[PDB]
């Protein structure tokens, strides 16, 4: 059981760049790649006393990928996992998808293949990426979908950052996040949405921290990713593999995009006064106050979701605690749902990594509910985009690197659709 | 991602011999092209701007162009002179004489033809450029007539290339020569369909922002061109230094130009305090976000009062957190909402860098795009009108060939610009 | 069994600053909650070696809450059982209900239901506030609304301060201590009136202290309260709960005001000579000189009265001494009642403070009755609202704050037909 | 909670650098704006007047105002005259010359602008504000003339924040000017409706106070700016530092004004005893409740004694006791019965603080209320009633636009608020 993750772009590689830590820190591996089991599952062991990632590392702008080979983390990777380019798609899909993109496609799938090469038993591949820039979301779109049409039937996740509606940092962001809901609609199993402003609010509050940069953030989403995969590189009183999991979740196949969300987090000084038990943890988990993307399941009714307690938890109290939330009629599931919860109990305790904002804690949960209340951080996003298309501006850019006018059309008509069938099924 | 860089008349070299002096200072190298300094951070890059030679010594990507060979031995004389080297020194022997018909028809053609197989010389040896950098006034002959003839010889040969000028665009208020309007008409004539980004910067602003927010009694060229060469240095700071978020040239000119005529721009820097009032200031995010909006620091002599702002953007520099910057630029956004237009949202870029000016902690750029230009060109055309009624000094120009069916163009033409931003305010 | 607290404003977090050292010294708990059982009725543990209390602190202006942030007991507080406001209310009642009411209320009563859900067998709540200000009163008057409609049939106690008639502190003070009084009418199960002047002749004859200062009074109280709870907190002879004590007092749902009064309070050197004994302790508490409100029985007719005696005590003489007080004419009960005691007898001797102005003792009494001698402390007051209220002084505050000008007349008619139901069960 | 300052004239300069002398030193701080303190109560509320810079200082929260050069120069140049941010001076080149008309419409109205856009910058680093500090007196022209502009344009912008002025109204036994009535009455036509809360003082009584109960020979400006300033200090104790019961300036305001027009007050302070008279003196409340009810020490030219308070205040500190506090208050109403309104229960307001002024033990503070102003305008009125029936000294205000109908509403407005007072008493 092995996995094999790709990293897009500024936001990809400083996402990867704060779960390979993670990842090290979990396992006993120095940063030399020397261990002072159950790692096969992202490490492949060389001889002696030499484990490498499988990992690749992927841009099109040297500038931020050398900073890894500078790094203290110069010697995990191999040289040639490393693939930078020379001019950067400069927040243009259209260079991403057509221009400059071609000339490195080529390049990294050559060097999956030599990944897929290794493993026995491959589950999926894991992407970081974001839908701010060209770079990002031209190149992977191009990405996956060379990967869909060679692998087929294997699980693709990707883990995405949505761009917000306020508090953004671009002025031509919309229309790269309406173009790339097509590839990622027809081409991916399964699609987890993350909001920039989310996090802030998450920080300041529960965290207590008065100046949450780029640093800090990053750190939230490597435990997310850490607890997904702990059902695999553990062992534990009951078991969800990503297949099972995906069965449980999505049903139907235009329906997979889940709200995440973690708990505990809470600052050192403030965890001592407060005892964490799992009764008040999966109540935690439903906090609108909580949701990582500023989105109101109030507004929404619950499909189904999915429960990954870690640490010391017996299943005796947790039926309990989920018998306690389905008699709430503020939190309210689809009449066709009488049983909505999947539910998994590993043995390990999360780890905490040293210079985070985290403290220690013997028990944690994740949760993941395929919610019907994520129509509106699309549809209040396509105002942007047809507000803006109404006067064409900045169309001349897109136009000249081969992309036509029409192909906004289908870019609009595709979100009407998929914002469509949610109100269907609600 | 390395950019060489073009020189032209008696302002461009005053103004050119600045940065490089500002520049080289920036990297470490020393007046004689030696190496000196600590941070290795200079070095990943150093090549953006210079070119190797042996014995571990530098020289720049400079090309110092003239048409008197008087302003050439002062910028080898003076200081970090013997920077440069001794072949990309190309003057004539004639001059201009304020003639915009000597400067591209006459004087220019005879010399245009030398420096162009300098530039390609440099074209050579980059092996992956970008850009070409251009400094010159819309006053005198030289720098507008073979401006405008290197820019459209340039244009032709790379046309996929990004080329930046930062022009000095005359002001009524510090009017110096009799036949001012009839250069800067003829200019922006081409200036329209031959480059990419264009820079806006008053003699009259300067002034203003001397003696008021720098408490200068005499402002001379000395303390002029030390404010422009820090609007050019700030521009390019993502390419030779890392960050958290980046922007180069190519990502600014897609996020500020909504349609391909709307190019020129007006900059403003921040902090710029007096030597007595700085001990009594704050050093925060905050203060530098309204210094940059404030009318009264702009650096182009036209109020965007009134006006509204198409997109801005804004370079930062030192140890910053992010929301800090996200969260004041909603702040002005929202206070400020009649002065924004209203059908693109969020109008605002943003870049911020880690390696801050030396001596200091933090700094910021602002490049806004907008509507409030229309009135500086007006006031130029209004110059124009009274001299080509009566046919005042036209038989200067004439004498080189130019006709008046050239002069009628060039007000039709800068019509047209002034007819395109009151269409989109 | 567990209760909640609440205080509200300066005179309530004073109060509340008092009690919560004097629970601590009574369990053996330390300042930073460890304790070197019966505790849970106040207290919550947090895994080893931490308890903290289920209490949570109220105001609108930073200065009396950030007293206890930085004091001795820092550690004791949960961090978010502290609120704070930015401005005051300013001796408004109009701005505490309406305009500085709403942008607090919801946080706490976001903050008690955290608290009540910890809890299996909520008893009641306790509520610390004063007539005095519109801090204490318009928003205290706001916060029960709130509760009663949430929580229902489960009992809220009250220690509120009435303004005195001679000694008061403020000009306005009339206006606002009549408009508390519809909220707490019709919205309270129990309400106990204490008078600061009064407190301040039990200090001067009894206790022989020059110059009693806020400290001392509010160790005053705190004694009352800790009495009356611990039955629950114990056990002995014969119990009384909070809901058995309304049946047994309150004769009729308009009539819950009785009047405290506690023995025996001595100085250090004086606790010498004199011996204490069950058969004076029962006489010093009928004394109008020990009444706790500037009220005299003697012009009014008792309906029933409660005495609490905890330490030393044995049934065979609380009887007959019982008995000795029936046969007294100057002690007049009335006729529907031929009997008027509730008596409960505790085996856990009350706990002297060091640093206090009381002597240690072997018993103590707790003296709660239901008279109709507190009806002229309502209509002194009545005269100096109506007087103030003729020329319709200070009132252009209060009408652009959201009130209008026949509010007042509303509380002036609350208090006229209130005080004609004491006069016909009189 | 943070109040920004306003100074406004000649007098209220002089006023004004007495206090940045007394709170900086309450607060710690040296003259260069270091800090050095003790006790941590000092830095709890350093924010409610001083604004934090870079590398450890802090600059107060002041602007200086004039229509002189002169006197700017003093206050630079004098003790503590380095702690004031440079850009805070605003001041003119012209004068007034004791004119109301040229303070208001002539040369004020050009300068005006120039203040508003520094007091929005305070207004908006602040937080949460509550009130403005105005400081000036109503006898020459730039203070009547600017303060009466800045108080109307001021309040327009922020109806809801609450306003204080401190001011000091002219006395007959001490006249100075020939034309002081019709600057006094002009001013107060408009602070009956455009100020919240309003100080009275006087300069004939200040001589009164420093003769006979301080035994000064020689009392200077020097030592009657000392007096207003721990009256004006005294206030705002509260904001500063906690207490056992607390009062705002919000608070005082609802609790003395019984109808929005009676807000005219009458400051007083005790203990105030002579260098030799001092180690003769008890320590105790009783003496200090009796010296600020004493018809002596008032500092206005007017005696309670024909009148009757409506409303007063006390504000304490020290370390004290709250009974005693409450028992000398009950002692004097009940042995003053007559000289207190009987339709108003309890006329007395109290406030106990913790932190002493340094070198003392107690201290106490008087605002009382009263209907005996009612004479203090009289007199005045008095006074301009026999220039305007001869029409003296009118020719140089009318020269400015005004007319001979706004005298007469300055005679009508100042007839009006003589009959409300009259009518309650
Ligand atoms: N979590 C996280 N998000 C980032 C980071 N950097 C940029 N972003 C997000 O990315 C959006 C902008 O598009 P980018 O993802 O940066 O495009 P890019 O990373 O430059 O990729 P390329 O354009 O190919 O170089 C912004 O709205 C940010 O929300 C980061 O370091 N961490
Ligand atoms: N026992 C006791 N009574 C107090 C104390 N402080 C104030 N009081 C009483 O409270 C009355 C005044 O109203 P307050 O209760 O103080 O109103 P407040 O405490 O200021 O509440 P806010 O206005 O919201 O700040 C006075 O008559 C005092 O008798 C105290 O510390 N202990
Ligand atoms: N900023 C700046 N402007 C200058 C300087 N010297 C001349 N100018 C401006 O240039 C304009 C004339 O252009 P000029 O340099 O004479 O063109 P030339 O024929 O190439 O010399 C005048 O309006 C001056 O204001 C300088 O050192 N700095
Ligand atoms: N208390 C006090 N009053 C002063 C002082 N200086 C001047 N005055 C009074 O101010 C009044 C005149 O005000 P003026 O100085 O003309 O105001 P300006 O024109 O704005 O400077 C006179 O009646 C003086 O009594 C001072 O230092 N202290
Ligand atoms: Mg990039
Ligand atoms: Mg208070």
């Amino acid at each position: 059981r092995e996995c094999i993750s790709i990293h897009v772009g500024q936001a990809g590689v400083q996402i990867g760049n704060a779960c390979w830590e993670l990842y090290c820190l979990e396992h006993g591996i120095q940063p030399d790649g020397q261990m002072p089991d159950s790692f096969n599952t992202f490490f492949s062991e060389t001889g002696a006393g030499k484990h490498v990632p499988r990992a690749v590392f992927v841009d099109l702008e040297p500038t931020v990928v050398d900073e890894v080979r500078t790094g203290t983390y110069r010697q995990l990777f191999h040289p040639e996992q490393l693939i930078t380019g020379k001019e950067d798609a400069a927040n243009n899909y259209a260079r991403g998808h057509y221009t400059i993109g071609k000339e490195i496609v080529d390049l990294v799938l050559d060097r999956i293949r030599k990944l897929a090469d290794q493993c026995t038993g491959l589950q999926g591949f894991l992407i970081f990426h974001s839908f701010g820039g060209g770079t990002g979301s031209g190149f992977t779109s191009l990405l996956m979908e060379r990967l869909s049409v060679d692998y087929g039937k294997k699980s693709k996740l990707e883990f995405a950052i949505y761009p917000a509606p306020q508090v953004s940092t671009a002025v031509v962001e919309p229309y790269n996040s309406i173009l790339t809901t097509h590839t990622t609609l027809e081409h991916s199993d399964c699609a987890f949405m993350v909001d920039n402003e989310a996090i802030y609010d998450i920080c300041r509050r529960n965290l207590d921290i008065e100046r949450p940069t780029y640093t800090n953030l990053n750190r939230l989403i490597g435990q997310i990713v850490s607890s997904i995969t702990a059902s695999l590189r553990f062992d534990g009183a009951l078991n969800v593999d990503l297949t099972e999991f995906q069965t449980n979740l999505v049903p139907y196949p235009r329906i997979h995009f889940p709200l995440v969300t973690y708990a505990p987090v809470i600052s050192a000084e403030k965890a001592y006064h407060e005892q964490l038990s799992v009764a008040e943890i999966t109540n935690a988990c439903f906090e609108p106050a909580n949701q990582m993307v500023k989105c109101d399941p109030r507004h929404g009714k619950y499909m189904a979701c999915c429960m990954l307690y870690r640490g010391d938890v017996v299943p005796k109290d947790v039926n309990a605690a989920i018998a306690t939330i389905k008699t709430k009629r503020t939190i309210q599931f689809v009449d066709w749902c009488p049983t909505g919860f999947k539910v998994g109990i590993n043995y390990q305790p999360p780890t905490v990594v040293p210079g985070g904002d985290l403290a220690k804690v013997q028990r944690a949960v994740c949760m993941l509910s395929n919610t019907t209340a994520i129509a509106e951080a699309w549809a209040r996003l396509d105002h942007k985009f047809d507000l803006m298309y109404a006067k064409r501006a900045f169309v001349h850019w897109y136009v000249g690197e081969g992309m036509e006018e029409g192909e906004f059309s289908e870019a609009r008509e595709d979100l009407a659709a998929l914002e469509k069938d949610y109100e269907e099924v609600g | 991602r390395e950019i060489v860089h073009i020189q032209a008349g008696q302002c461009g070299n005053q103004i050119g011999a600045k940065f490089w002096e500002i520049i080289s200072d920036e990297h470490g190298i020393d007046a004689t092209g030696a190496y000196h300094g600590d941070s290795d951070l200079q070095l990943e890059r150093i090549n953006v701007y210079y070119n190797e030679a042996s014995g571990g010594k530098y020289v720049p990507r400079a090309v110092l162009v003239d048409l008197e060979p008087g302003t050439m031995d002062s910028v080898r004389s003076g200081p970090f002179g013997q920077i440069f080297r001794p072949d990309n020194f190309v003057f004539g022997q004639s001059g201009a004489g304020n003639n915009w018909a000597k400067g591209h028809y006459t004087e220019g053609a005879e010399l245009v033809d030398s420096v162009l197989d300098v530039v390609r010389k440099e074209a050579e040896s980059c092996d992956c450029l970008q850009g070409f950098q251009l400094t010159h006034s819309l006053g005198g002959g030289t720098g507008s007539g073979m401006g405008t003839l290197l820019i459209s010889k340039i244009r032709e040969e790379y046309p996929d290339r990004i080329m930046n000028t930062y022009s000095v665009v005359p002001s009524p208020k510090v009017s110096d020569t009799v036949v001012e309007p009839y250069n800067a008409t003829l200019s922006v004539h081409q200036l329209v369909e031959n480059t990419d980004e264009t820079y806006c910067i008053d003699n009259e602003a300067l002034y203003d922002i001397c003696f008021r927010t720098l408490k200068l009694t005499t402002p001379t060229y000395g303390d002029l061109n030390h404010l422009v060469s820090l609007t050019m240095s700030g521009v390019t700071t993502c390419l030779r230094f890392p960050g958290q978020l980046n922007a180069d040239l190519r990502k600014l000119a897609v996020n500020m130009v909504p349609f391909p005529r709307l190019h020129f721009f007006m900059p403003g820097f921040a902090p710029l305090t007096s030597r007595g009032s700085q001990q009594y200031r704050a050093l925060t995010v905050p203060e530098l976000t309204q210094q940059m909006f404030d009318a009264k620091n702009m650096m182009a002599a036209c109020d965007p009062r009134h006006g509204r702002y198409l997109t801005v953007a804004a370079i930062f520099r030192g140890r910053m957190s992010m929301k800090e910057v996200d969260e004041q630029m909603l702040n002005i956004q929202n206070k400020n909402s009649s002065y924004f237009v209203e059908w693109i949202p969020n109008n605002v870029k943003t870049a911020v860098c880690d390696i801050p000016p030396r001596g200091l902690k933090m700094s910021a750029t602002f490049i806004g795009n907008s509507t409030a230009i229309q009135e500086l060109f007006k006031r130029i055309s209004e110059q124009f009108t009274a001299m080509f009624r009566r046919k005042a000094f036209l038989h200067w120009y004439t004498g080189e060939g130019m006709d008046e069916m050239e002069f009628t163009e060039a007000e039709s033409n800068m019509n047209d610009l002034v007819s395109e931003y009151q269409q989109y305010q």
